[PDB]
């Protein structure tokens, strides 16, 4: 994240890490959406440009984590993968149209104060809270200063970090680069003019873009973090998976396994 | 940079 | 059902569970039309 600050603890008790077991990294966020499943983008595990295809034994989900490298031994849960789950339209040839997936974890996670599942929106949610300059928060381990090109200064940061985003108009959006852009996408970020910076970076994506909504106090994931160009641009903005129109996909994967 | 993990996770 | 279970969903049990705010979630809530 760039331009945020620290998380207090338990603020996103619905983050999770993305793992690689050999070499160990941190390959990218997530969340917890139920005792057993896990939403991310689908291109933290498979693309072909760049020759990433991971299996659910390469990697382990991290939850309920606040330091990025330490072993939280007492906090934090591991969990194995047993069934991942891409899109079946993911676009990774052309603008990463459809970037979700699902991890289904080997056992239930117990939660507890640090872990904790996030709600996912219903349409009356989306309709409401989807609307340019209505801030959301995207949370995450990733570069503190861009890689899209290497930056210096500091890079990683030792704790989750936080930043608060509004969501920009469509026009805007689609004026900002020479991506085609779909209605499974939005992007969100600050504009020029407006003072204020902060954007995802490298390491962040597959994260939650969440809000909390007005009506009943909840926190609900309205985006994915997927793609953007550098971190914190003036003029470029962060696209995210648009997480209400995929949620057919999301409920025929968890209802057809299954218990 | 990461700190080592419990072998039962590997 | 009710959730995906849960249910409890997006209640954090440091924060709502018993009614303290984040430093920041004021924020969001007051870019909602402000709304209140
Ligand atoms: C995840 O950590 C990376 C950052 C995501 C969010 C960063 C931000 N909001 N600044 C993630 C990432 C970011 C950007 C791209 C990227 C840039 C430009 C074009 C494309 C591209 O290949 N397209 C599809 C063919 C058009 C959208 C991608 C890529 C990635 C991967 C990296 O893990």
């Amino acid at each position: 994240i760039v331009e945020g600050s620290d998380a207090e603890i338990g603020m996103s008790p619905w983050q999770v890490m993305l793992f690689r077991k050999s070499p160990q990294e941190l390959l990218c966020g997530a969340s917890l959406i139920s005792d057993r499943w896990v939403l991310t983008a689908a291109h933290c595990l498979l693309y072909p440009p760049w020759d990433k295809n991971f299996t659910e034994n390469d990697l382990l989900v991290r939850i309920g984590k606040h330091s990025r490298t330490r072993y939280e031994r007492n906090i934090e849960k591991i969990s194995m993968l047993e069934k991942i789950y891409i899109h079946p339209r993911y676009n990774w040839r052309e603008n990463l149209d459809r970037d979700i997936a699902l991890m289904k974890l080997k056992k239930p996670v117990a939660f507890s104060d640090y872990i904790h599942p996030v709600c996912l929106p219903d349409r009356e949610t989306a309709a409401s809270l989807l609307q340019a300059g209505y801030k959301g928060r995207v949370t995450g381990w990733g570069n503190l200063k861009e890689t899209w090109t290497a930056n210096v200064g500091k890079g990683q940061p030792s704790v989750l970090q936080v930043v608060n985003l509004p969501i920009v108009e469509r026009p805007v959006c689609k004026d900002s680069t020479r991506i085609r852009i779909t209605d499974n996408m939005f992007c969100a970020g600050y504009k020029p003019d407006e003072g204020k910076r902060g954007d995802a970076c490298e390491g962040d994506s597959g994260g939650p873009f969440v809000m909390k909504s007005p009506f009943n106090n909840r926190w609900y994931q309205m985006g994915i973090v997927s793609w953007g160009e550098g971190c914190d641009r003036d003029g470029k903005y962060g696209f995210y998976t648009h997480v209400f129109r995929l949620k057919k996909w999301i409920q025929k994967v968890i209802d057809q396994f299954g218990e | 940079d990461f700190e080592e993990i419990p072998e039962e996770y590997l | 059902t009710f959730g995906s279970g849960e249910a409890d969903c997006g209640l954090r049990p440091l924060f709502e569970k018993k009614s303290l705010e984040d430093k920041t979630e004021r924020e969001l809530l007051e870019s909602y039309i402000d709304g209140r």
